[PDB]
């Protein structure tokens, strides 16, 4: 059913919805959440869908979806009306979620949150570790 | 006597194609029909100056499977060479007056060859000498490849990992290059490419070889996927991470592999071969290790037993 | 909103629906999945609900829910109707998902799957590691 | 075949009362009439990843007393697991292709059980795994108790020392708790008391047990005074000193002991048993150690020799 | 001629209520108004025979803040470990002819006291001696408690962790017991309970104390939650795991703490204090360590200057 | 309020052309006219978790030349190595409550940056962090280049050795790339070539660079010949030997060098710079290290004093 007021992430590629629920621990709320995985669609055949009642994401919390759901669509839906939709744009920093490939990086053994600088390079995205200063292709950082 | 009787086994370079065939043929017979007392009354020295679990344990097990006794050590810490700085020569000069053959692994290249000049008429078998030779490893590898593919010629063989420093891959390439029609695929990080002197050796013999940046890129036609461990410590932590995924193997990568293709690895492994490959029908690295017994056994029989007796 | 054929796990206590999806990799299929978190139950206030079309569970797969969702109810649905329905029975063993609390246990560093023997007793379940043979309270094993 | 043929010997928990009797009966026959060639042509691995003098030496001596050969190591320092961080699994996966049985002691609980899942059809015998099991120790203890008392039921047994962490006492208690009428006396410092899970186990079986703060307090009725070393390092230097005298044994304490009572100790000892006890007729800890041969020998024969042959 | 002039700072037992107050009062004055040239021309030995991060670094830093110089060592690579003997006695007898005061940490109980009998008139300050005393740690804990609570009387103080072996919790209890109406809450594993002699001491003085299962139990009424680590080594890895949860603090647990409640820990910590506590207003362990500077400065001034005109 | 006041000195990437010049300018003034009481009353931590001769000794010496005190360590025998955990985070959180600034060298990349998030307002200066940064080494190299060449623009700079892994050559190239018209000459073994990202960085800025076989090739046109060691460990003992001759400098090779050409080396060296070069006017490595004193003094002054009135 269509939610009242809250946010709804639409057009998530298949197998990314759950990943999103995990990486950003979005299910750690007392709010009614409805999730649809492997639902039929047109612009991508099959997609995932997340609905979180009475919750909203800053335009930065949305950009953080870029590396996982670049062609996704966030909706602000309020009072049963699609208030303001928004597309995920590449942020300039991604924290907490990523893991540094450099095994000798201090981030691994210490109680610190991970953090990378984002930079688009055509074909891939370069991620530079705040501690490291080493830069890796998002294909290496994500593809673990 | 047989062509290897009382001969030293030091370098793959000193073993003719007939010699390799002879060892394998012998390794097959003993494997089929054991000779528990073939080397009764023989005492062999097992001298390891460098760590080892498979090469030393299989060799010693082989000696016993044939009825021979064993004396030796796993490290040089508690030997005169080690405490009162005795020379390797004197060590051999002396040990050679005790045993009927010497199996040794040493951290320095040439060690086994050096033993040879001080062991009198006592055969020495190279269990590994620095970054130079490791012949018994190649013998079991060959046996293993022939046992699973039925031949040693006209094969498609891929070798992955530290090709620049790996002595077992350098040796296996030379060995296979003694047979005909073999074509090689070398998959290694740019920093760890197969050395030029090997590439030239393959050219002089008009043997086809090519470079590839990923395992998945050659999967479809290899008969032997010979994996070795990418010596990570030989690379910059971050350098490694960027090219890593191209040199590690997992079960999913075997989707388009040939039915007869086997994955080998001299071991020990670390990361390069995921455990989910273990139960696939392609996994043959433990069978390979088990084949060390036969071969190591065939080698000892040929060297210590006069006339043939296959 | 009532799948043709599949399984429905009802009466999942709050904050357990995600765990179940995680621990048992329920979202690792192509089959259409429907999820409900913090939904109104009627008395227990809210409860999680999971639906998995064209997918059914053995009584052992269901029993594996005992520790997390004891009061849960697994519903078998074929041709729009809830043919059979069962409740999780305490399992004999629990493999893969639990982690042995003994730091000196061989299971940690080696490539083997966890495994504990289940034995109900004095007000709680005791889990015994197949390996170190140390027995712990389901509370301490589940605690991490 | 016999009930233990090709079975793994990992936990006292997996050995039935009949199994223990079977081992002891076999240990008695071999002790009486040796079988020097019973295991001829067998090669057994002796792998110790932790220090040991009696468990490893007796086991290896047993192998030879039966005609079997041996390969192995006393520490993991010079093995691939040790130098190139190979997994225990791979280590076993490989060694199991060489030998007919594996005897191993490892610092981590579960090790032997883990070997079991990677040894194929090769029997593994737990020579000690962390603070979990040490079955062969219990087998020789039982043999020893039955040999000196003539039975394993209706016995008065006292155990002293580190009862909280001692695996041999935990195992012996379980084992004896498989027989009938046994009553236990636990003498240990408050900080090192026998664990509750053991006390409950004894209750469910309606077995009588009681706590006592001194050895002298139970001397008069014990048939077996099982001594273990009070792991001093497990206590505050001064804490120990205050309760020490209650957990050490000397010749004078044996004034009112029963004629048939024997003092046992798995060894090594340190302080707990003064040497003036050595020459008393009650001292049986070295005879106990000597009994390790038979038993360790019986165990190997049952596991490796098909049909019985007592 | 202040009370602590040229006095040894060895045991908390040697310090009176007045003594403690004199030190804390001075620590406050020096904090508010430093005297960087106070100990100019003075040279102080910093001898640590055991590891340390905060005790040595703060003491030495305190010496510099007062303008004094420093000589010493972090371990033994001197005449004591190198050239045998060189008893602690002779080591002190010699060093005391060089420096104006000796700060020492040693693994044996009584070391600092011993130094005292060979140091002539050179004051020695005990920075920790085995499982006995650690007076400067107590002085900084008190200053930290008095600073955040404005008093050392009528306090609700809970102590968590290894109360059996922790020398600092013992010393702090002793210390606070020199003040009135304080109430203690001991929360520890059964195996590491606050020792009975501490409890007698409290009874003897009519001071209230009680044992509790978890922190959550006493939370709502503590002014000072004194945490210490529970080294797993002092317990069975299994045993530990079963009671861990009730001796480790995390942010949420502070949900019902008094506004004034401050969490203290002598450090270092492992996991008994989750990092999510660091951000709470209650976290006061780093401030506590920062106070070591003032408490220790105060001590050096009182001991090295007969009349502090501040 | 100078640009670098209370600022962290972590990465060469965090330093601007102005920043670099400000530091070098101050280094010149302080060299000509010392200010020995400038940092009086300040106490600075010197924490080295990795070996060092020049970086630690000069930094600490620089602190004294400015009148500041020092506390720290040369390795771990503190709470971090001794009593486990004691994370680097908690180590800094504590030390930062003692000192006015932290100088640290650590084996992991990112360590210094991490210290920054737990040091409060205490400035941390990176004396080397794994294979990442080493900013004070670059600052002294620049001061040394600017001093002998009178500029940092339009220079012919050749870098020799391990350009692939050397963190100091990477940092210096980055640094000089912040100036105009400089020309680089990279001379290295094929296996240790300057990394591609450095080359992209140069292209992106329109800076000229080229690869050369030997020093002899570019000699006649370099203003600064920056040498570094080529650790044989990063190559095959054999491989090395074949290209050695072209990466080692000897007196004669300087036969056609410009009068102004200065030979630099961050040190230590092994053989890449023959001792017969020491006597030539070109040898400037010891002077270079001597400048670490002024560059580092400058840094401490700029960071610890808001307004240097010099
Ligand atoms: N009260 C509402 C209103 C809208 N939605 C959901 O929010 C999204 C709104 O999409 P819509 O406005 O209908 O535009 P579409 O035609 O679906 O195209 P697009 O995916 O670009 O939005 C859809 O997931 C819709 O189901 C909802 O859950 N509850
Ligand atoms: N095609 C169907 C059929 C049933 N259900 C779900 O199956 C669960 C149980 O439905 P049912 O047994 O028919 O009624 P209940 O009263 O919910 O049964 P119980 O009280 O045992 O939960 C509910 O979540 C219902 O939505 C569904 O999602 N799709
Ligand atoms: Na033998
Ligand atoms: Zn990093
Ligand atoms: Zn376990």
């Amino acid at each position: 059913e269509a939610i009242k007021r809250g946010t709804v992430i639409d057009h998530i590629p298949a197998q990314i919805g759950f990943k999103l629920l995990s990486l950003f621990k979005l299910t750690e709320t007392d709010q009614r959440i409805t999730i649809g995985l492997n639902l039929p669609s047109g612009e991508m055949g099959r997609k995932d869908l997340i609905k979180i009642e009475n919750t909203f994401l800053s335009e930065d919390q949305v950009d953080q979806l870029a590396l996982y759901a670049p062609q996704a669509t966030v909706n602000r839906i309020d009072n049963y009306e699609v208030v303001g939709k928004s597309r995920p744009s590449l942020p300039e920093r991604i924290d907490n979620v990523l893991v540094c490939p450099n095994s000798n990086c201090i981030s691994h053994a210490e109680p610190v949150s991970s953090s990378f600088a984002v930079r688009k390079r055509a074909n891939d995205i370069a991620l530079k570790c705040k501690y490291c200063e080493k830069e890796f292709s998002h294909n290496v950082v994500l593809a673990n | 006597a047989n062509p290897l009787y009382q001969k030293h086994i030091i370098s793959i370079n000193d073993l003719s194609r007939d010699d390799l065939n002879l060892v394998l043929a012998t390794a097959a017979k003993l494997k089929a029909n054991p000779q528990p007392e073939l080397l009764k009354h023989k005492v062999i020295a097992s001298c390891f100056f460098e760590a080892s679990t498979r090469t030393r344990l299989s060799f010693e097990t082989s000696m016993h499977r044939l009825g021979a006794s064993v004396v030796g050590f796993s490290d040089s810490a508690n030997t005169s060479l080690g405490k009162k700085g005795e020379t390797l020569a004197d060590t051999i000069s002396v040990i050679s007056t005790y045993v009927d053959a010497i199996v040794m692994r040493h951290p320095q290249e040439g060690a086994a060859r050096l033993a040879t000049e001080f062991s009198g008429n006592v055969p020495v078998l190279n269990a590994g000498d620095g970054s130079n030779q490791h012949p018994t490893q190649t013998l079991l590898d060959l046996f293993t490849i022939q046992e699973t593919q039925g031949r040693l010629d006209n094969l498609h063989v891929a070798m992955v990992g530290d090709l620049k420093y790996g002595r077992t891959v350098h040796s296996l390439t030379q060995a296979l290059a003694k047979f005909d029609g073999n074509r090689f695929y070398f998959i290694a990080p740019d920093a760890l490419a197969m050395p030029q002197y090997i590439l030239d050796m393959l050219d002089e013999k008009g043997i086809a070889w090519s470079l590839h940046s990923s395992i998945e890129e050659v999967m479809a036609e290899v008969d032997i996927l010979y994996m070795t461990r990418v010596q990570k410590e030989r690379l910059d932590p971050s350098e490694y991470a960027n090219v890593k995924a191209q040199f590690v193997l997992r079960a999913s990568d075997l989707h388009n592999a040939k039915a007869n293709m086997k994955v080998l690895h001299p071991l020990p492994r670390v990361d390069e071969i995921a455990t989910d490959v273990d139960k696939t029908p392609h996994a043959w690295y433990f069978q390979q290790a088990g084949n060390g017994i036969f071969a190591r056994q065939a080698l000892l029989a040929l060297v210590l037993n006069r006339d043939l007796v296959l």
